[PDB]
């Protein structure tokens, strides 16, 4: 995706050195900045699209999916580890039930 | 589409419809297109000063639809009020990019040559009417045949026709220009009226028949 | 030239018999005749007024017939607007009061130490700012010694760069004779300064300058080791940037300095003169056939009458079309016909309205109608008549009824009839009659006959000049002149400009170093009366 | 009622010196905007004949474009297409107020209905409307 | 086609027996480099 | 002027100096029929290490130096050579100049 490529060949693609004010280039630069910023958001969404790096709203979505509700004033780093532990819960055996006391201490 | 006309000395509104559409009977619908009050055509301008926009007098333009759009109520409504804005709408409206008219005529068949401009205040320049048609023909001629990112087979091989200036190359260039100009359906025909040579410089001119 | 395509789309459009106009307009250098080929040019060199009202009308007056090359002239003793300030006198290229609105000033930029030149001319919205005037090229120094300086010298008896000098410490290191020789162009100075290891020189970036070094200005004794000093050459930049690039010119009287924005003065159209005579003459040898004066005064019509008489008697045929005033009635026309009774003049009576393509209507004097009509008379191919053609006049001050189209026309005065022939634009001209009082001779009476007469006379004159009066010998009888003339008229019969010629009629006599001929020709004419007789049977 | 009447207003022209001839002013003469930002243009419907010696004359000029867009502020019309040496400058002291825009029959009928309905009195809805007519009255 | 064209009756020759002198004109052939194509109409 | 890059047939994306673009150019110019010009012909160069663009392609060419111009599409390699001007100072005479 390259708004300065991929376009009508005659529209001038870098500013006029001949005089001070160039509305053409100002428009092209604004549009190119907007869509580059869009591209950067769409690349940045790689980390949000994976549980291993999801943060803010997306991690709360993941935790609602898995059923593990976010605790008040809980940071993402401990909340992910909590979710991973709870998905692999170890309970049913007397030793496992005793060992589950760590989460109730 | 429409034909232009002007009010002549003591011509009656009956006379116009009869001459162009054959039957006199059609004048009745024809006055609604020119939005005229009862004194539809009146000789005197100090009588047009009564209520100027709703009348025509000697020397004023008139609008004459084609017979198919004569009966259309939408054509009636549009022609009633738009008046001179007809030609502009019918040739269409577009952004003006002939900012550097002196300049683009120094580097044609090279890219990066055209650019937006500003007219009026705080708004990008726009072009309309016949100027728009010229600008569009100009851009079409100065663009290579497969260089727009969609709908290719647009443009010309003018960038490819540079040759030994013998006459066959000049007829070839003539034919390419004529093809390029006749591509747009709005234009009827083109034809050459002169081709001329100055050593390593071609020169020539083309007449184009634009629909009314 | 760079190799490129280029394409222009032309607003330059919006027959043989050349056509002449003279009248008032706020533009153009006086007395000289101009040649005009489409009004998109004329509109640049005149401004407005009657002459340009006439021209834009002269080419539009009929959809299928129009005048070819037009010749025009301004009837004014105009002077340009001018001012004086600094060492500079300012002169405007346009002649008329319109020039007085043009403004010029010189401002200055302390940062670059260059002069800002600005032209204002609101009436065209023409507004241009030339900057970087001054600073032609820089000198710079690179040696280790104590001090480096330079100087330009002006010899008083030439007011031109006599010398250019470079110094190190207190001794000259090079010299240049900039009046005349190798260094006449600043390109050589730039190269030959750079060649010295201790020195440097660099040229300004604002495109080309490279002045002739004779027009530098006198700068002396500036420290090069301290500054990359400019040489200025201010008047060189004025020429380079305002020779072909402006509405207003400069001339050098002597130091130049900035000044405020100022309005130019002295521009004057000039009152009308007493007479047109020794300015009307100037069209003679440009070859025009039809002429019209754009005024109503009867004095002017008497000078045009005398003029056309003066040229036609010389073998230089011409014909004039004239039109007086507005609304003028029958008795005034008869008084003006009698007073101006000669042939080769055709008085046109009516007055009315016209509409230029910009939308502008007009209330039209009769000399404008004569020009509009002249546009048809010139544009028709030789010999064919204006009679019954449509004239495209938008409306007319119609008083001139059917009976008047007997009285006006039989006295030899052209008119337009209001005509309800709906198949085309209504108005049409009745006749092509001249101002001459006598009906009998058609060569005098009918413009479409006099035209073919003049062209046949002139061509037969040239042929006899070619074949015989170049005087190879007397030993070529009358009988061979009879044969040549019959040969010649055989081409006129073959090529369809004469109806017939009874070749037997040609009678030839020779009287030594002179000869004489008599002949008959049946002229081509338009039809003018069509009579049908319609008869019954059984 | 409004019928899309194009904007018009009085305009005055001035000359360097008093005239010495009956100058002609054709119908269809264009008075172009002096300001670059204003694309508005105006035309003269009827011919005017300057007096022999009057130093100033006022004429009426109609705009080419209908609607509210034809309105122009004061001190904008200062150029004439058919210029002359004698002509100095043009100005319009009074602003163009006669700009008019035409609505549909429904818009014409709705105000009439509102006026008729507003004349009702001695009812709950009419009391409520009459209270809401005064400002600082809501809910 | 090795030259564009030439005028035949614009050749001058001079001779003195020890040396001949020649003059001739040729109209050359070379690539186009400026193409100025204009557009008009009849509106 | 320019120094380009070429896809050398080993698969070798060679960045190549200016005196070698002169080979690529001289080779093409030598092969064509007599009297044709390199003017507006395309070259199969891959990419350019370049400063010069449209306004510079007035400056350099006007002073008698050749350079290659970037045309964004359809013309075979996107690259065509602007002129055939020589290093001689005076451009008025075409035999010397071009």
């Amino acid at each position: 995706a390259n708004f300065l490529k991929n376009l009508h060949p005659l529209l001038r693609r870098d500013r006029n050195k001949k005089d001070n004010q160039d509305p053409n280039f100002a428009l092209i630069d604004a549009l190119n900045e907007e869509m580059n910023q869009v591209e950067k958001d769409a690349i940045e969404s790689k980390l949000q699209s994976s549980l291993k790096t999801s943060t803010s709203e997306y991690l709360d979505k993941f935790g609602d999916w898995f059923g593990v509700y976010r605790k008040t004033d809980e940071k993402d780093d401990v909340y992910r580890a909590r979710i991973i532990k709870y998905l692999l819960l170890k309970r049913g055996t007397n030793n496992a039930i005793i060992d589950a006391i760590k989460d109730y201490l | 589409r429409f034909k232009k006309h002007v009010v002549q000395h003591e011509e009656t509104m009956q006379a116009i419809a009869q001459r162009y559409y054959g039957d006199v009977s059609y004048w009745i619908d024809l006055v609604e297109h020119n939005n005229l009050k009862y004194p539809y055509l009146v000789e005197t301008d100090e009588e047009k000063m009564k209520d100027p926009e709703r009348l025509a007098s000697t020397g004023d333009t008139l609008i004459i639809p084609i017979e198919s759009d004569l009966t259309d109520v939408s054509a009636k409504e549009i022609n009633s009020r738009d008046k001179d804005v007809l030609v502009e709408l019918a040739l269409g409206r577009d952004l003006n990019i002939t900012a550097d008219e002196k300049y683009f005529n120094e580097h044609g068949t090279s890219d990066n040559i055209l650019a937006f401009s500003t007219n009026g205040n705080g708004d990008l320049d726009t072009v309309k009417g016949i100027d728009n048609m010229k600008q569009q023909l100009q851009a079409r001629l100065l663009t290579p045949r497969g260089s727009l990112m969609l709908h290719p087979n647009y443009g010309s091989d003018l960038h490819n026709l540079f040759g030994l200036n013998i006459p066959e190359q000049a007829t070839l260039i003539e034919m390419e220009v004529l093809r390029t100009l006749t591509s747009d359906n709005r234009v009827k025909s083109a034809n050459l009226i002169d081709w001329k040579i100055q050593g390593n410089v071609y020169s020539g001119q083309f007449s184009v028949e634009i629909k009314s | 030239t760079r190799p490129h395509a280029s394409i222009e789309v032309d607003t330059s459009g919006i027959s043989e018999k050349v056509f002449c106009l003279i009248g008032q307009a706020e533009g153009g250098e006086p007395n000289t005749v101009y040649e005009l080929r489409n009004y998109s040019q004329a509109k640049r060199l005149f401004r407005s007024g009657e002459l340009l009202d006439a021209i834009e009308l002269a080419w539009g007056s009929n959809p299928n017939y129009t005048a070819g090359r037009i010749l025009a002239m301004r009837i004014e003793d105009a002077k340009p607007a001018s001012a004086e300030i600094g060492g500079l006198k300012i002169t405007s290229k346009i002649y008329g009061n319109v020039a007085n609105n043009i403004q010029v000033g010189l401002e200055k930029n302390t940062l670059s130490d260059s002069l800002r030149l600005r032209v204002i001319f609101q009436d065209d919205r023409f507004n241009e700012v030339y900057d970087n005037i001054g600073n032609i090229f820089t000198i710079k120094y690179k040696g280790e010694e104590a001090n480096a300086t330079f100087s330009v010298e002006h010899d008083e008896e030439t007011q031109k760069a006599s010398r250019l000098v470079l110094k190190v410490g207190d001794q000259e290191v090079k010299s240049y004779d900039l009046t005349g020789g190798a260094y006449d162009y600043t390109n050589a100075i730039i190269t030959d300064i750079n060649q010295l290891p201790d020195f440097e020189a660099k040229l300004s970036p604002f495109g080309d300058k490279n002045l002739e070094s004779s027009k530098l200005d006198k700068i002396e004794n500036a420290n090069i080791k301290d500054k990359a000093v400019y040489v200025k050459a201010v008047f060189g930049d004025l020429e380079k940037q305002t020779a072909y690039n402006g509405i207003v010119s400069f001339e050098q009287l002597k130091t130049i300095e900035p000044f405020e924005l100022t309005k130019l003065k002295g521009g004057t159209n000039g009152e009308p003169p007493a007479t047109w005579a020794d300015k009307l003459d100037k069209f003679a040898h440009e070859g025009g056939y039809y002429i019209v004066p754009l005024s109503s005064k009867q004095s002017v019509h008497a000078e045009v009458a005398s003029f056309v008489k003066e040229r036609s008697d010389a073998g230089e045929p011409m014909r004039a079309i004239v039109g007086g005033g507005f609304n003028e009635s029958k008795e005034q026309l008869f008084g003006r016909q009698a007073s101006l009774s000669n042939p080769r003049v055709s008085l046109v009576a009516n007055s009315g309205t016209f509409v230029m393509d910009d939308g502008r209507k007009n209330h039209v004097p009769a000399y404008m109608v004569a020009v509009a009509l002249g546009g048809l008379a010139s544009g028709l191919e030789i010999g064919e008549s204006i009679t019954f053609k449509p004239l495209r006049v938008s409306s007319l001050d119609q008083i001139y009824e059917s009976i008047d189209l007997d009285e006006l026309n039989e006295n030899g005065i052209i008119s337009i009839e209001f005509v309800r022939n709906r198949t085309n634009t209504f108005f049409r001209i009745v006749d092509d009659v001249t101002t001459f009082n006598d009906k009998s001779d058609p060569v005098k009476a009918e413009m479409a006959v006099g035209e073919a007469n003049d062209f046949l006379v002139s061509e037969l004159k040239v042929q006899l000049e070619d074949q015989f009066i170049g005087t190879r010998t007397i030993n070529t009888s009358a009988s061979i002149i009879k044969d040549f003339i019959q040969s010649y008229l055989g081409r006129k019969k073959r090529d369809n400009e004469i109806q017939d010629f009874p070749a037997e009629d040609v009678q030839v006599i020779v009287e030594g170093n002179e000869a004489r001929i008599s002949m008959t020709v049946y002229p081509i004419r338009s039809f003018k009366k069509i009579s049908v007789s319609l008869v019954y049977k059984q | 009622k409004r019928q899309s009447k194009r904007a018009y207003g009085d305009v005055t022209i001035q000359f360097y010196q008093p005239l010495d001839m009956r100058m002609y002013i054709p119908a269809g003469t264009t008075f172009t905007s002096t300001r670059q930002e204003y694309p508005q243009q105006f035309e003269t419907l009827v011919d005017y004949y300057a007096e022999p010696d009057s130093t100033e004359i006022v004429v009426e000029v109609y705009c080419k474009e209908t609607g509210v867009a034809g309105n122009v502020p004061e001190g904008t019309i200062n150029t004439i297409a058919s210029g002359s040496s004698l002509i100095r400058s043009v100005n319009n002291e009074y602003s163009f107020n006669t700009g008019t825009k035409e609505e549909s029959q429904e818009d014409f009928k709705r105000r009439f209905h509102s006026f008729v309905e507003s004349r009702g009195r001695a009812t709950n809805k009419s009391v409520r409307y009459g209270a809401l007519q005064i400002p600082d009255v809501e809910g």
